[PDB]
């Protein structure tokens, strides 16, 4: 965020003072001597590096500080936050107790980002409510409880509840991967009209999306008649897709599984177990290819109440590399056909 | 590549197979060029198989879907419509190419092949994988010959003029 | 709206009714200035009422108009799927709908009822317009409870989460 405007251009200056072969040299104006900076250790904070000139990035040693996920906020929370909050407010565990499940619900709810600085608000905003409370005479202790939380910090900013906590025929939760990332979505599928049938696909419409979804319903009707010959639903009816907007075009066709998972479920009448979610590009011949944004999807998962999520094979070890906090309570099936799938909705 | 010479794979696949004609989406290499030169070669790999086993109406209706890897100058670019063809017509047949075998060159609408760059560096990626055979544009020949013997020695060169020839050598 | 909260009127209405063959599939001709998920939205909407009036062929063998008014802001747009619903029904079975109810809330593919926003706005704007019963989404309770003591006085109030009860007190 240096000037680079009508008066001056002090990067030039950075470039000369930042570059290692000449900080034995520095040479500021005043002094006319050279002094050697070779020995202090400069450290530069960047918001992006696009707006640093090359020359300059060609310099520096860039390391990336990426943000927290909800357990190290957690562990942040508990001891630097809610601490320091403590001091700076007056309060003590005994006036005012944020334990450790109010303190996730508020992470889960309220402060979904990469940074601390909004979960440090809300911290405060608690704790200051509280103390308003106290000096007020309203209470002499404060209890700030998951159902007390709300009138706390207001209306959330994300809801727990989903779409459907038991889901019928035709709809199959499928986890995607936003700019946001981590969403899950409910791909769901009716149909129309009361001899060769039709699938009228709506959502996120995108070019190769449209023909994801095709060949996914394309396996889905062979799979049908190949497993259940007697069946003729999904080719004498008329149907329609929806498949929700939160993947990110690359992802985008990542829902086939889901979808011939869909479109199969609605065939035959029979819902898909409960608390599943799947992953996954189908082929022709049924393999899984392999998605990207798996540790997006997994936190999604964990924070839609979902046990056993469904991956392609080959995200093995793109999965087994993520934090336990972030897979401890998951069973993942891992699967290379879509045979495999369908066992696993039973 | 900018940094040398490589060795690449141009990969086609098929997906989803009268009143439709099958489309053909690039991936690998984005840029209005290559999008251009994979026009090209689709339309003349499509005219080869018609004029050549006139029966399969494959090539015409299948939605092919190739890729063509990121790493080659926006110059050489170009340069891999013979591959594209090839590759194309692989999968159209049925029969993979003979098997140790590297190829370069630009295809005209007709089939006419072009000269290209990059000898030395696509000899040398050629000669560090393991290639026995190598096909480049006649107009090539000189540059190839001026090359040390010592990198030109382990490999069969056929410098071609009209992809037939590639069509022959290749399969 | 933008700064606002009035209140539209959907309406429904093209060819009129053959009564010669059971084999065609109708349509909906839309208009409201929709973005993409708006149409998309009001797409569900139909088919949503389609399949909801299995009982008769009135959605599938006749060919209709929708028109929603412009005013609705983008993020607002589906909030409309209810009341698209509830039109289509009532042209369908041919009884109006009860004389003062207003309604709101995002109609997914099988019937379930999802938040909207602006519930303050759409509750003064419902009062100004002569309203007496008003449905939402059950989603929105806590919502329209936090609201102050006279933007609901004499406010008839049903919250739903699948539009059978929608369905129910409009008929």
């Amino acid at each position: 965020k240096i000037g680079r405007g009508y008066q001056g251009d002090p990067s030039s200056a950075l470039l000369e003072l930042l570059d290692p072969e000449q900080n034995a040299n520095f040479l500021d104006h005043y002094l006319d001597v050279p002094v050697d900076l070779s020995k202090v250790l400069f450290i530069c904070t960047a918001n992006v590096t696009d707006t640093i000139p090359e020359p300059l990035r060609d310099r520096m040693e860039m390391i990336n500080v990426s943000g927290y996920v909800a357990q190290e906020k957690l562990a942040i929370a508990e001891r630097y936050l809610v601490p320091q909050a403590r001091a700076l407010c007056g309060l003590d565990e005994s006036k005012a107790k944020l334990s450790s499940d109010v303190l996730t619900l508020l992470i889960k709810q309220y402060c979904r980002e990469s940074g601390v600085r909004n979960l440090q608000k809300q911290v405060e905003k608690v704790l200051r409510k509280s103390a308003y409370k106290i000096v007020s005479g309203e209470a002499e202790s404060v209890e700030v409880t998951p159902e007390n939380l709300q009138d706390f910090v207001g209306k959330p900013v994300f809801t727990v509840e989903r779409m459907y906590d038991v889901t019928p025929p035709g709809v199959v939760m499928g986890l995607a991967w936003t700019a946001m990332g981590g969403s899950t979505l409910f791909v769901e599928t009716s149909l129309r009209r009361p001899k060769d049938g039709s699938l009228e696909v709506t959502g996120q419409l995108g070019e190769v999306m449209k023909e994801s979804a095709r060949i996914a319903y394309t396996f889905a009707r062979a799979f049908l008649m190949q497993h259940a010959p007697a069946n003729d639903y999904l080719v004498t009816s008329h149907i329609h897709l929806h498949v929700p907007e939160g993947a990110t075009p690359k992802d985008g066709p990542s829902a086939g599984c889901t979808i011939v998972t869909a479109l199969l479920s609605l065939a035959m009448g029979r819902p898909v177990r409960q608390n599943l979610a799947m992953t996954g590009e189908v082929s022709l011949t049924g393999k899984i290819l392999p998605v990207g944004g798996i540790k997006e999807k997994t936190i999604a998962a964990k924070r839609a109440g979902v046990t056993c999520i469904v991956l392609p094979a080959e995200n093995k070890k793109d999965f087994y590399d993520l934090a336990a906090f972030i897979t401890e309570g998951l069973e993942v099936h891992f699967v290379e056909h879509y045979r495999e799938i369908f066992d696993i909705a039973f | 590549t900018a940094m040398g010479g490589s060795t690449l794979f141009v990969e086609t696949s098929l997906r989803r197979p009268g009143d439709k004609d099958g489309s053909l989406e690039v991936t690998g290499q984005l840029g209005e060029v290559m999008k251009e030169s994979a026009r090209i070669a689709y339309t003349f790999a499509r005219a080869f198989l018609m004029q050549h086993a006139p029966a399969n109406d494959y090539l015409v209706t299948s939605h092919i879907h190739l890729h063509v890897p990121e790493g080659a100058t926006p110059k050489d670019g170009p340069s891999a419509g013979c591959t594209i063809v090839t590759a194309l017509l692989s999968l159209a047949m049925g029969r993979p190419v003979r098997q140790n075998l590297a190829m370069t060159g630009e295809v005209s609408l007709t089939g006419k092949i072009l000269p290209v760059g990059g000898i030395k560096e696509k000899t040398i990626a050629a000669k560090r994988a393991g290639v026995t055979c190598i096909v480049l544009p006649a107009e090539n020949k000189k540059d190839f010959y001026d090359l040390a013997a010592f990198i030109t020695e382990g490999l069969e060169v056929h410098f071609v003029e009209h992809y037939r020839e590639i069509f022959d050598i290749a399969f | 709206t933008a700064m606002g909260g009035s209140t539209l009127f959907v309406e429904t209405s093209r060819p009129q009714d053959k009564d010669a063959k059971g084999d065609k599939d109708g349509s909906l001709e839309v208009t409201g200035q929709l973005g993409e998920v708006m149409k998309e939205s009001a797409r569900i909407a139909y088919t949503f009422a389609r399949a909801f009036l299995m009982q008769n062929d009135y959605l599938v063998t006749s060919h209709i108009h929708l028109h929603v008014p412009e005013g609705a802001t983008p993020k607002d747009g589906p909030s409309a799927g209810c009341t698209i619903v509830t039109a289509l029904l009532s042209l369908a079975m041919g009884r109006p709908v009860r004389q003062n109810l207003a309604m709101t809330g995002e109609v997914s593919l099988t019937g379930k009822i999802l938040p909207v926003g602006g519930i303050k706005e759409k509750t003064i704007a419902a009062k100004r317009a002569g309203v007496t019963c008003i449905v939402l989404p059950a989603e929105n309770k806590k919502d329209f409870y936090d609201l102050a003591a006279f933007i609901t006085e004499g406010l008839e109030v049903h919250f739903v989460e699948h539009y059978r009860e929608i369905f129910d007190i409009a008929f």
